[PDB]
Formats: C-alpha cells, sequence, structure tokens
RNA sequence: GUUUUCGUUGUUUUUU
C-alpha cells in the first residue's frame, strides 16, 4: 500500500454469481496488462495463432 | 452653497405596471425615491428643478421575471455642506458641549475646543443664547460660522462649525 | 455613435425567428405577469398563444437594438419590422 | 474532395468560411493546441482548452483584461449571449405604448 | 440606489490629495472636478449659483410646477408641500427658510441685475456673489483663496453689490 | 441525480439560439447565488449583509458603489482559486474602453 | 427577485482584468489574520480564531451564520485570510519569467541594460503588448556583452557583468562573471535581492519590461504573503458519512504553516548553516505543492496511505476539472433519462412521457386572470398524482411543500403566485441523445403524458438520432419560463429540425415498415 | 447571403446547348415567319411581323444572354456541370402559373413582350440582399445577384414565355411577386451561429468512416501538418 | 414543526 504508486490493479476480482457462467468463464479469463500506453490494434486483433 | 447637480436614477419597474403613460409613472416613483435621502456623492436632495420633462431613454427590458430599467436622467438641485463654508447661520440650540444651528437638513455642532473665550453660558436670560459686547446669538440672529467638518454617514453629512478664527461670530 | 438612424438602417426590415422567439416570450411573460393586453382571447388561456396573436398583427409595444458589428444598433419597432 | 471521397455532401459556405478563416489573417493558422493559444484574445477560451495554468500566469504577467465578449464568457457567468435572441436588446418603447387606451395606466 | 453620469475611475495607483471636500483650498472632489461629462458627454461646466439666484430659480421652479398642477389656476409653505413625505417636507421648508434668510438681494430685478454684472473662474466669482461682504478688508479676511491676483478689481464690486444689498 | 449536460449539447444549443433556455438551464437550473462586488477595485472583497444592507469594500473602502451580482456559484469557485494563486481576476460592471 | 432584498442595483460583469496580488491588497482583502496550523480550537466544534478553519474565515453548517458577513451558506459569500510568509518565496509559474526578467535588468541597480535610447529597444518598447515589449527587450539584452555601465554616458548601471541565470532546483542561481574567466560565483538567489533590484526598477523600466505600474508587478511576482481560503472551500468533507476527513488544502496548508513557523525558529535558535537550508526548501516545495504538488523531477507529496496529495494547479487543467467539469459542463434540473419506445401511432413532434416523468417534471405557471380556474383545479388535485401542484410558489418567494402539506388543496392562488403545474401533454421539451454529433441531435418534442416509462417516439424521428430501442437512454429537458416555452417552440422544435443545413437535405425520411409498405 | 434551406440545384439553361440549338431556343425572327413566333399563341402577330422595336428589345435580351453565357461558361462554371444551389425555385413557380391560370390550350395573348422585358429589367433590379446607399452597397448586391439574375434570365427571357407558357397579366404579376418574396424570405438571419454549425456541418460526415481522403487527409488538413503524407 | 439531514478517494465491471 505504501507503494500505491507503480501497481497493478484488476488482477484479483470480485466472483459475479449473477449466472451460474458468470463464475464459470469468469474463472477461465485470461488477461495482457500492457496499458494504453500507445492505443495500437495489434493487442486487441485476433490473430491466425490464436486459432 | 447651492450645488446644481445632474442628477439621476435607476428604477427597477415590477412587470404588472405596464402601460402608456408609464414613464410618467417613473417620474412619481422617482419622486418619491429622490426626496428623502441623502448621499456622500451629492448630499441632501432637496428639489428637481423641471420635472416635468426627464428623459429616461428608450426603456429596457429585462430577461427575465420580467421587469423593466429604467435609467431615469434629469437635472436637479440638491444640496451639500462644504468644510470651509464661511457662511451667516442661524442657531438652534444652546449646549455646554456647543450650540446647535440647524443650517439645512443638517445641524451644526460645534465643538468643546472651538468657542470664542468672551462667549460664556447664562442660561437664566430668555431664551437661552450668548451674549456680548455688540454680540447677540440667538434664534434667527445672521451668525457667521465656518463648516469645518465633512464626513459621510449615508443619511446626512454632520457639519461641525469653527468660531476660532479672526471675523467670526455675529456680524 | 450608438443608433442607426431609422433610414440609415441598412439591416433587414423583416422580424427574424430568434427576434420571434423573443418577442412571443417576452410578450406573453408580461401577460403572465398581468401586463396590459394588447389584442383579444378567445380560449386562449396560455399566455403564449395570446403573444403570438399580438405578434399576427404585430400589436407588440417592443423595440429590437438589433447590434451592429462595428458598436452601433438600429432601432426597429415591432409595428414598422415585417412580418417573417 | 475529401467531402466527396465518401460520396457525401456538404454545403459550400460552412467550409468556404472555414478555409476564409483559415485564411483571413494572411497566413495558415492550426487547431494546434498552442496555435490556438498563441491568440491573444480574453484567455478565458485558450486556458480553458488545455494547460490553463500556464495561460493564466501569462496573462497575470501581462495584466490583461477579458471584455466578457466571447460567449464563454457569458456562459460561465451565466448570463444572455450576445447570438441570435441575444444579437439584440429588445426594449419596452414608447411612442407605440403611447397608442393603449388610457385604461391601461399604471397606478 | 443611484448612479451617476460620471463612469470609470476603477482601482488605480497614481494617487492625488484631491479627495477631501475644501472650500478655502478650492476643491470640489473627483465628483465635481474641473471636466466632467453628463448623461451624452456634452460640454458643459459646472453650475454654481448665489444664495438669491438660488432663491428665485427655486421660487419659479415651485409656482411653475404649482401652476402645471393647477393647469390654468407665493408663500414657501404652499411651495415646500408639493413633494411627499414628512422628512422631505420638513427639509424642503429647512432649505426655503435658509434661501430666504439669506438672500442679500430679494426681488428679481436686482438678482437678475447682479446676474449680468457679476459674469476667470465662474466658481470664484459665484462664491464672491454668494458671500455678502462690506469692504475689501473684510472680504480678504474671510476669503483665503483670492490673496493676490495684481488686479483686485473688487471695491467696484462691493460697492455696486451693496448698492444692490436689502434695505431695512 | 441530475441530467449532465454535455458541451456538445451547449453547442447544438448555440447553434439553435437557445439563449434563455441554456440560460436558465445555468441560472435556475443549477448554481446560482447572488453576491456584492466593490465598483473601484472590481473584487467581492466586500463585507455583505442585506439585513443590515451593510456592503463595505475592506480592499477600497467602497460602500455606496457596491453592485449585486446573480451569477453561478462554480463562477464563484473559479475567482476564488484564481485569487487563491496570487491572480487578480478583477471583475468590471463597466467597460474601461 | 427571489433573492432576499439589497439595496444594491442589479448589474453584470462587464470586463474580466487580470494581474497579480499585492500582499497589501492582500491584506486589504484578508479579513483575519492567519497563522495556527492548528485548525480546531478545542476538538470541541467552534474550531479555532485565526486559524485555517476561523469561522470569521466563514461559516459551514446550516445554523451557522458567517461572523464576518453575518449570514451563512444562505448568503455567506466567503471571505479571506492572509498568512505571512517568514521568508519571500517564488511562485511555481514565475521561475521561467523570474529568469526572464534576470536577463534583462541589472542585479544591483535594478534596471534596465538600455532604454529607449538605442532604436531597437525604442522601437521594441511602442509595442503595445507587454509581454512581447520585454521579450524583444531580452531579445537586445543579450545583444550585449555586460551589463552596460554606460552606453555600449552612464545609464546610472551597477555596471556589474549580468550572471547567467539558471533554475537550480527550486530557486535559481546566477553565475556572476565578475572581473579570460573569473571565479563563477553562482549563487542562491535569494529573493530579497529579487525585491531589491524590482523596488530600483524604474515605474518606465517596469513599463518597458512589459508591466502595468497600476497592476500586476514584478514584485507582486515574488510572494511575501500567501492567501488563507474560506472555509467554504475546503470544507469538512465525510470521509464516512458523518466522520469527515479533514480536505487535502488543509493539510497542506497545515504543512506550508509548520513549516513556516520552523523557519521563523529558525533565527533566535543555533542554525548551523545547511539547517537553515534545509527548513527553507522544505517551506519551498511545500509552498510549491500548494501551487503544483506535480513538480517534475521529485517525489510528490503524498498521503501516508500511499497515495499522492493534489493541488490547485491539477483542478483547473484537465478534463473535468473547474472549467471543464462545473462550468462548461454542469448538471441540470427539470431533467430526465429514460428507455425510449416506438409510437407508429404517434405525432412527429412528440414524445410519449411517462406518467412518472411529466409528473416529478413541472412547470411554474404564474397565476394569471385566464389560468386562475384550471391552476386551481391543479393545486387541488393534489401532488401525489397528475395534473397537480407539488409547490406552490408565492410572488414573494415563499413556497409550500404540498405533499407534507396537511392543507395541499387550500393554497389560493394570487395573481402573481408561481404554480409549479406538473408537466401536461403537449409540452415543448428539449431531446437530447449521447452522443449530439448535429444540432438536429437536439429536438424539441411535446410531451404526451402517457403511461409506461419508455419514451414513446415516432419512427421517423429516431433516424437522424440514428438511434433504436436497444435499450438506449434518452434525455428530456422542461423549461422554467416563458421565455424557453417560446424558444423551445420557435427555435428548435421538431419540425425546425426536418433538414439539414450540412448537405442541404432533410434529415428525415420514412423508413422500416412503412417503406416496404408503400413499396 | 442566403441560408443553406433556401437554395436547391437549379439547371441554368443557358450554359449547356448547341449555339445554333441555343440561337434557335433563345433568338427570334420575326421577318421571317419560319422561325417566328406563331401567331396563335399572340393577339399582336401583325404587329409582331414587321416590328423593329420588338426586335431590337429582344435583340438587346439576346446579347443580354449571351453576356450571361461568357460570365457563366468560362468565369463561374467552366467546364461540365451547370445544375448549382441557387434560391427561388423557378420551375414550381412557372407550373403553379400554369395551374393557377390554367395555361394549355393555343389562346391568343393579350400580353406584350415590353411587359416582360420591363417586368425582367424591373426584377433584376428589385432584388435586393445588401441595404444601404454606398457604391459598395449596390456592387456587393450585384455579387450576390449575378447567378440569380442569370438563371433567372436563362429560364424567363420573354422568347420561352411566349412558346412556351405565355405568361399571362395576372399569371405574370404573381410570378414576379412570388419571385420577389421568396428572394427576400431566402436572405441569412443574422446572429446565426455559422461557425459552429460549420464544426457540426463538416464533423458529423467525418463520424461515419489509398489517396490521402477521408479522415487521414482530414487530420492532415487540421493539424496543419506542413507537408501532407 | 411549517419544514426538515450525506459524502468522497481509489478499484473493477459495465451500458446504443
Ligand atoms: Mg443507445
Ligand atoms: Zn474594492
Ligand atoms: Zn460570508
Ligand atoms: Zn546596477
Amino acid at each position: 500500500q505504501k507503494k500505491a504508486m507503480s501497481s497493478r490493479a484488476g488482477v484479483s476480482q470480485v466472483l459475479n454469481r449473477y449466472t451460474y457462467s458468470s463464475t464459470l468463464s469468469h474463472l477461465r479469463r485470461t488477461n495482457t496488462p500492457i496499458g494504453r500506453d500507445g492505443k495500437l490494434a495489434k493487442p486487441r486483433q485476433l490473430h491466425n495463432t490464436h486459432w | 452653497m447651492f450645488f446644481l447637480k445632474d442628477l439621476s436614477l435607476i428604477l427597477t419597474l415590477h412587470p404588472s405596471y405596464f402601460g402608456p403613460q408609464m414613464n410618467q409613472y417613473l417620474r412619481e416613483k422617482l419622486l418619491t425615491d429622490v426626496e428623502g435621502t441623502c448621499t456622500g456623492q451629492f448630499g441632501y436632495i432637496v428639489t428637481v428643478l423641471d420635472g416635468m420633462n426627464i428623459d429616461v431613454g428608450k426603456g429596457r427590458i429585462i430577461p427575465g421575471s420580467g421587469s423593466a430599467e429604467f435609467e431615469v436622467k434629469y437635472r436637479a438641485v440638491v444640496w451639500k455642506p462644504f468644510k470651509g463654508e464661511v457662511v451667516d447661520a442661524i442657531v438652534s440650540n444652546v449646549s455646554p458641549i456647543g450650540f446647535f444651528a440647524d443650517v439645512g437638513p443638517l445641524n451644526v455642532f460645534v465643538s468643546t475646543r472651538l468657542i470664542p473665550d468672551n462667549l460664556v453660558y447664562n442660561p437664566s436670560n430668555s431664551p437661552p443664547a450668548y451674549m456680548s459686547n455688540d454680540e447677540l446669538i440667538t434664534k434667527g440672529s445672521k451668525v457667521r460660522l465656518k463648516v469645518v467638518g465633512t464626513r459621510t454617514d449615508v443619511n446626512e453629512i454632520y457639519a461641525i462649525g469653527s468660531i476660532k478664527e479672526d471675523f467670526l461670530g455675529a456680524i | 455613435e450608438l443608433a442607426i438612424l431609422k433610414e440609415e438602417r441598412t439591416t433587414t426590415p423583416y422580424l427574424t425567428k430568434y427576434e420571434r422567439a423573443r418577442i412571443l416570450g417576452t410578450r406573453a411573460l408580461q401577460i403572465s405577469m398581468n401586463a396590459p393586453v394588447l389584442v383579444d382571447i378567445e380560449g386562449e388561456t396560455d399566455p403564449l398563444q395570446i403573444a403570438m396573436k399580438e405578434l399576427s398583427q404585430r400589436k407588440i409595444p417592443l423595440v429590437i437594438r438589433r447590434y451592429l458589428p462595428d458598436g452601433s444598433y438600429e432601432d426597429w419597432g415591432c409595428d414598422e419590422l415585417i412580418v417573417d | 474532395n475529401v467531402i466527396a471521397f465518401d460520396g457525401s455532401y456538404v454545403n459550400y459556405r460552412h467550409m468556404a468560411l472555414l478555409v476564409d478563416v483559415m485564411t483571413s489573417r494572411g497566413y495558415l493558422m492550426a487547431i494546434t493546441r498552442h496555435g490556438i493559444n498563441r491568440a491573444d484574445t480574453g484567455a478565458l477560451m485558450r486556458c480553458s482548452f488545455e494547460e490553463t495554468v500556464e495561460i493564466l500566469f501569462e496573462a497575470g504577467a501581462a495584466a490583461e483584461l477579458d471584455d466578457c465578449r466571447g460567449v464563454s464568457e457569458n456562459v460561465m457567468l451565466g448570463q444572455l449571449a450576445p447570438m441570435g435572441t441575444g444579437a439584440f436588446d429588445v426594449m419596452i418603447d414608447e411612442k407605440l405604448l403611447t397608442s393603449l387606451p388610457a385604461d391601461y395606466a399604471p397606478t | 440606489v443611484s448612479t451617476s453620469t460620471v463612469g470609470a475611475r476603477r482601482r488605480r495607483a497614481k494617487q492625488q490629495v484631491d479627495d477631501e471636500e475644501n472650500a478655502t483650498l478650492l476643491r470640489l472632489g473627483p465628483e465635481f472636478a474641473l471636466k466632467q461629462y453628463d448623461h451624452d458627454g456634452n460640454e458643459h461646466d459646472l453650475i454654481a449659483l448665489s444664495l438669491s439666484e438660488s432663491r428665485l430659480l427655486i421660487r419659479e421652479a415651485l409656482k411653475a410646477r404649482s401652476r402645471a398642477r393647477n393647469g390654468g389656476v407665493i408663500d414657501d409653505d404652499e411651495l415646500a408641500k408639493v413633494t411627499s413625505g414628512a422628512v422631505a417636507n420638513g427639509v424642503v421648508k429647512k432649505t426655503l427658510d435658509y434661501l430666504n434668510t439669506f438672500a442679500r438681494f430679494k426681488d428679481e430685478e436686482t438678482c437678475t441685475a447682479v446676474d449680468q454684472l457679476l459674469h476667470l473662474h465662474p466658481f470664484e466669482i459665484a462664491q464672491l456673489s454668494s458671500l455678502g461682504c462690506e469692504d475689501v478688508d473684510e472680504a480678504i479676511t474671510l476669503i483665503p483663496s483670492l490673496a493676490a491676483k495684481k488686479e483686485v478689481n473688487l471695491q467696484r464690486i462691493l460697492d455696486e453689490l451693496n448698492r444692490l444689498e436689502d434695505p431695512y | 441525480g441530475g441530467l449532465r449536460f454535455g458541451e456538445m449539447e451547449r453547442d447544438c444549443m448555440i447553434a439553435h439560439g437557445a439563449a434563455g433556455f441554456l440560460k436558465e438551464r445555468l441560472m435556475e437550473a443549477s448554481d446560482a447565488f447572488r453576491v456584492h462586488v466593490c465598483g473601484i477595485c472590481g473584487l467581492m472583497s466586500v463585507i455583505a449583509n442585506l439585513k443590515k444592507n451593510q456592503f463595505e469594500c475592506r480592499s477600497c473602502k467602497n460602500k455606496t458603489n457596491i453592485y449585486q451580482l446573480h451569477i453561478p456559484y462554480a463562477a464563484k469557485l473559479l475567482f476564488q482559486e484564481l485569487m487563491a494563486m496570487n491572480i487578480a481576476p478583477r471583475l468590471y460592471t463597466e467597460r474601461s474602453g | 427577485s427571489q433573492f432576499p432584498y439589497s439595496s444594491a442595483p442589479l448589474r453584470s460583469v462587464k470586463e474580466v482584468q487580470f494581474g497579480l496580488l499585492s500582499p497589501e491588497e492582500i491584506r486589504a482583502i484578508s479579513v483575519v489574520k492567519i497563522e495556527y496550523p492548528e485548525i480546531m480550537d478545542e476538538s470541541r466544534q467552534r474550531p479555532r480564531e485565526g486559524g485555517l478553519n476561523d469561522p470569521k474565515l466563514g461559516s459551514i453548517d446550516r445554523n451557522f451564520k458567517c461572523q464576518t458577513c453575518g449570514e451563512g451558506m444562505a448568503e455567506c459569500p466567503g471571505h479571506f485570510g492572509h498568512m505571512e510568509l517568514a521568508k519571500p518565496v517564488f511562485h511555481i509559474g514565475f521561475i521561467p519569467k523570474i529568469k526572464k526578467v534576470c536577463e534583462c535588468i541589472c542585479m544591483n541597480c535594478g534596471k534596465l541594460l538600455l532604454d529607449e535610447t538605442n532604436p531597437t529597444m525604442a522601437q521594441a518598447i511602442r509595442i503595445r503588448d507587454p509581454k512581447k515589449r520585454f521579450n524583444a527587450v531580452w531579445q537586445l539584452c543579450k545583444t550585449k556583452m555586460v551589463c552596460e555601465a554606460d552606453a555600449p554616458v552612464s545609464r546610472g548601471g551597477c555596471g556589474n557583468t549580468q550572471p547567467v541565470v539558471r533554475k537550480d532546483g527550486m530557486k535559481l542561481w546566477g553565475t556572476w562573471k565578475k572581473s579570460r574567466d573569473a571565479q563563477p560565483e553562482r549563487k542562491l538567489l535569494t529573493p530579497g535581492e529579487i525585491l531589491n533590484v524590482f523596488k530600483h526598477i524604474s515605474p518606465e523600466d517596469c513599463f518597458r519590461l512589459g508591466f502595468n505600474e497600476d497592476y500586476a508587478r514584478p514584485e507582486w511576482m515574488i510572494i511575501t504573503v500567501l492567501p488563507v481560503p474560506p472555509p467554504q472551500v475546503r470544507p469538512s468533507i465525510a470521509m464516512d458519512e458523518t466522520t469527515q476527513g479533514q480536505d487535502d488544502l488543509t493539510h497542506k496548508l497545515s504543512d506550508i504553516l509548520k513549516a513556516n513557523i520552523n523557519v521563523q525558529k529558525l533565527e533566535m535558535d543555533g542554525s548551523p548553516q545547511h539547517i537553515i537550508n534545509e527548513v527553507e526548501q522544505l517551506l519551498q516545495f511545500h509552498v510549491a505543492t500548494y501551487m503544483d504538488n506535480d513538480i517534475a523531477g521529485q517525489p510528490q507529496a503524498l498521503q501516508k496511505s500511499g497515495r499522492p496529495v493534489k493541488a490547485i494547479r491539477a483542478r483547473l487543467k484537465g478534463k473535468e476539472g473547474r472549467l471543464r467539469g462545473n462550468l462548461m459542463g454542469k448538471r441540470v434540473d427539470f431533467s430526465a433519462r429514460t428507455v425510449i419506445s416506438g409510437d407508429p401511432n404517434l405525432e412527429l413532434d412528440q414524445v410519449g412521457v411517462p406518467i412518472s416523468i411529466a409528473k416529478t417534471l413541472s412547470y411554474p405557471e404564474t397565476v394569471t386572470q385566464y389560468n386562475i380556474h384550471r391552476l386551481t383545479e391543479y393545486v387541488r388535485n393534489g401532488p401525489n398524482e397528475h395534473p397537480g401542484a407539488k409547490y406552490v410558489i408565492r410572488d414573494n418567494g415563499d413556497r409550500i411543500d404540498l405533499r407534507y402539506h396537511k392543507r395541499a388543496g387550500d393554497i389560493v392562488l394570487q395573481y402573481g403566485w408561481k404554480v409549479e403545474r406538473h408537466l401536461m401533454d403537449d409540452d415543448p421539451v428539449l431531446f437530447n441523445r449521447q452522443p449530439s454529433l448535429h444540432k438536429m441531435s437536439m429536438m424539441a418534442h411535446r410531451v404526451k403524458v402517457m403511461p409506461y416509462s419508455t419514451f414513446r417516439l415516432n419512427l421517423s424521428v429516431t433516424s437522424p438520432y440514428n438511434a433504436d430501442f436497444d435499450g438506449d437512454e434518452m434525455n428530456l429537458h422542461v423549461p422554467q419560463s416563458e421565455e424557453t416555452r417560446a424558444e423551445l417552440s420557435q427555435l428548435c422544435a421538431v419540425p425546425l429540425q426536418i433538414v439539414s443545413p450540412q448537405s442541404n437535405k432533410p434529415v428525415m425520411g420514412i423508413v422500416q415498415d412503412t417503406l416496404c409498405g408503400v413499396r | 447571403g442566403l441560408d443553406g434551406t433556401q437554395v436547391e440545384r437549379q439547371t441554368i439553361d443557358t450554359i449547356p446547348g448547341s449555339d445554333k440549338a441555343f440561337h434557335k431556343r433563345y433568338y427570334v425572327d420575326l421577318m421571317d415567319e419560319k422561325n417566328s413566333i406563331k401567331p396563335d399563341v399572340i393577339e399582336y402577330a401583325a404587329d409582331i411581323l414587321g416590328d423593329v422595336e420588338l426586335q431590337k428589345e429582344l435583340n438587346s435580351e439576346y446579347e443580354q444572354l449571351v453576356s450571361d453565357r461568357k460570365f457563366l461558361r468560362e468565369i463561374v462554371f467552366v467546364n461540365g456541370d451547370h445544375n448549382w444551389p441557387l434560391p427561388v425555385n423557378l420551375r414550381r413557380i412557372i407550373q403553379n402559373a400554369q395551374q393557377i391560370f390554367h395555361l394549355d390550350r393555343a389562346k391568343a395573348s393579350d400580353l406584350t413582350i415590353p411587359e416582360i422585358i420591363h417586368g425582367v429589367r424591373d426584377l433584376c433590379k428589385k432584388l435586393f440582399v445588401l441595404r444601404g446607399e454606398n457604391e459598395l452597397i449596390k456592387e456587393a448586391q450585384q455579387n450576390a445577384t449575378s447567378l440569380f439574375q442569370c438563371l433567372v434570365r436563362a429560364r424567363l427571357a420573354t422568347r420561352r414565355i411566349l412558346e412556351e407558357f405565355r405568361l399571362n397579366r395576372d399569371a405574370f404579376e404573381w410570378v414576379l411577386g412570388t419571385i420577389e418574396a421568396q428572394f427576400q424570405r431566402s436572405l441569412v438571419h443574422p446572429g446565426e451561429m455559422v461557425g459552429v454549425i460549420a464544426a457540426q456541418s463538416i464533423g458529423e460526415p467525418a463520424t461515419q468512416m489509398n489517396v490521402t481522403l477521408g479522415v487521414p487527409r482530414l487530420k492532415e488538413i487540421l493539424n496543419v501538418a506542413k507537408n501532407i503524407k
């Protein structure tokens, strides 16, 4: 908490039980924590390797 | 000294008060607001010369509850005392702290230290006044005094007299 | 230096839609403030229709101070500024 | 040509006004932050764009004066704008009020 | 409440002593300066009136207003009763009494004659006419503002004014 | 919650000639306070009391040349931080010319 | 109108004059001397008089009145104080300008390296703009190797060589090149020296250095006293419902003032040289954080929790700061936002308004001779249904909470009173969608009070909005004066936005079911 | 000085057309009946046949149209296009007159050519945009009304009047009055926020989307890149 | 007793 700056936010989040899948799929996310520092489409665009 | 001033006023008229003679209504409203009021910038408001021919300009409409501004402009004679005013006056009351001189809307106050040494109080003689060799300061008498005090007091500016210089007193 | 003479007025001899809205709102608000009525009323309980009827025959005691860019202005009586 | 690129149409006069304003001062004026801020009108606009503090430092250092003639001055002071309905001053007059019947006389 | 035709006069730093009114030093304040403009900016001088001329003007204005009110039809009190307000009535009666008790010239003819005669600063001549004097030494004792001009030209003025004085 | 009136809505209203409408949206539907400012210094530096009817500009000793202003409270905030940053934004009810 | 009576005439601001604030005028506005960092006088209400939360500076609650003006939040306009700095400091946005003014005049005689003698400087001073004339003054000062004691014929100059001025840390340092190069005596430019040289500056000099004598001063550019805001500006802000966390401004003011008192203590005590330096720099970056905690290259003042401390500079620049988020954008009343639905049987210039919206939203109709009957019907009808008054406004300003009023229907209307008539059918209302690109996205529709909680619209009017009924939220605004209703009806109506000025074409047409049908 | 709701695409008839076709559409021929006005449509063909005042009037109008042809085809509209947003829908006005006053059949004309010519010359002056008395005021008036006058001439020349739709007294007078009224209603309203109007009218198009066009070229324009990509 | 009293920082996810 002392080093509040330069800290990643969102790696842990409240589990959703709105629906059953709101948990299941919720338990199988992935994230790329690069940030909008430079917008780009490569972090957002689907790639053939994602097949 | 009587001074003629281009006295003016701003009127905020209630929206229901529109009509043909509206401007003339303004007149009386000005007449009921200009008089009976003093200010440091002008002084005692006493009269408005040519009050039947006052120009207000083309009246403007307030964008709102419906009121109207009126820049009522005119010419008036309003009296105002000045410091160093060495003018004959009539005394109104006599007090040990200093005799009162009702000179216009104000009342002249004479300080304890601005009374001549030959002026001594003799309350027994009627009316209460000041007597000396060829000197008689009574009601309705012409006594030359100098207004030396001028301070703005929003409602009336006071005048303080001085009888402590050469050729001052009763003519 | 302020008022452009009525003949010197070089701008439109017609009322403008902005002037339309201003005059209508002002007159209807006035009569809503129990100001004198310059027209007749049949069923126009809301003052806006009364102001509209006033504008129809242009019996409105207002005057438009159309400001010129240089700083001067043109004064146009309602009844002399043509309906538009 | 850019407007015609997609095939859509835009009125001539408005973007003509655009290009003339681009050129009415003899050179090319940009919509860049400093380019618009290089203007020397009431700071109340250029500062409100961005970097407000720097523009205020420049203006106070010059002790500038704002005439409250921009519409932004009107909106952030909450009064009638000098546009359209506010491009004039509609006034209660006297020449037409005289035509009223005498019963309408204010008391 | 009441505005004025004189504007501007914002917060400035170049200050001057001309802020306290003073008659003997010829001070009239920033409001009553040498170069003033009316509502329309017309060039005009400050109005100064002697007490007797002021009395005639106020009397004639009051009688004209009374006759206009009558619309077809001379005392100070009846004229003072023109306006509204008990305090207004009191102050107008008091100022009319001040005018009556301190009008060195009584009727229209002598006040008019001295009006053409007295008319170089208008205010100094106005206060010379207003301040009743008898001879030169009294005038110089009572007026410290006219000490030296290399041409007093005042003995004739006082002689004629005393010739126009009200006898009793 | 109230409807946050976006700036593009302001711009479209301006193009619509909605002066009074937008004004009351910013005057009656939004912040609106009246204050008493000086005519000499042209600041809000006036001890004000309506019931006492006293308005003294401690900055300029001004009492008679004091004017009432019915303007948005956000304008008051703006004037406040302008003062707080040692900047003097002298409001003037007149025209210097 | 609705405000309590005030003899002050109704006027608006016509001009705004900028510039700096003199310390003398700072006291001329300072309603009370502030020297105590400590705010709550005895931790038992009534905060410290003469402190940062001085009640004399203003009142903060409902019942209390500002001791200065005599009124509370109802009329309390906020009042300012002054805190005398123990030592003159720099203004965060003027250090470049400190370098500028130090590149133009003498370090001892305090006057311009030239005068209008040379044609370049004279023509530079003929420029009306202050900043431009002063920067040209710089541009011609750099054409001279030394602070000329004579013509490059003494100009009253000191003659010492102009130091090389550099923004060295928070303050500046001047490399004096005294009698090929002498010992470089770059030193802390103490603000006292700068005050001296500024006072040496003649009014003609400051004028030609681009300044106004009656207004913003290089002397004023040096801070000698700081302003203490009214408590209204940084009030007790609720950290938890009732428990108030002290305002960030209050925190920083306390820090600055405690540092200032430390500086005040630096003299009477034993101060072995560098202690004064450290305490003065401490106070200095505290003051800087008062203007700007975001000093570049510095770890910003930060809360013990870890978050950085804010400044006034932050809340004035950005995307939704003071100007952006409170002045050019701010919330309004008599406004509603709800779902949109299709109403094929509805007219184009009407929106199907829920009874909730048409009821909660209302227009103040003044009681007139023609609407007296219907307005009285509305008042007697009730505040919890339609049509009906929920507040009746007296012509003087008094209001009645009809719902809480046990005699709701017993309000006899006076000609001049105002009745908050509930929004009827055919009421013109501003109509707003986000985003709103074209001016045709603002359209004035007539309220049609009809059930369901959506906005019922025509199909054709949806196409210019380029919106659908997949859950879009739409905005309605109710006029509150006759001027506004007239303006809506004559300059913002649905029929008035049919034609796009863009492609000088209509914005609307027959679509969907109707188009397939007409085919 | 017109608002963006009162102009409409109008085709100036003079600008296109073979000079021979243009002649046999615009020029008259009284002496030779082969290309003359047919006597059926007019009550004054005998007066028309052999007259010179009418011939010289129609001539002056013809060279006026030729001058307009130069003005448009060489200066204003140069290469391929002759349809432009101009005010006052002349076409609908003409059709309205025809259907109000029953301009069908081949009845002879009680209205003479000088009436048309005087009316046109009057109305050319009656167009008011910039008011005032200074010479630059009327110069700007001419500048504003040049295209409209040229188009009206391209539509309302006496020859076309008679050979096609033979406007009668009432028809012609109401046509002139309606043209003047619509033109005077076609003026810009002072006070419009034309800057913001332009801003929206340009931005909204950009809110929908190898040569540099569209948003790229827009941005090169708006940032004022010193050289485009 | 007419009247009558809640807020923010930060965090995540969202909505045509
Ligand atoms: Mg949506
Ligand atoms: Zn002041
Ligand atoms: Zn207060
Ligand atoms: Zn020196």
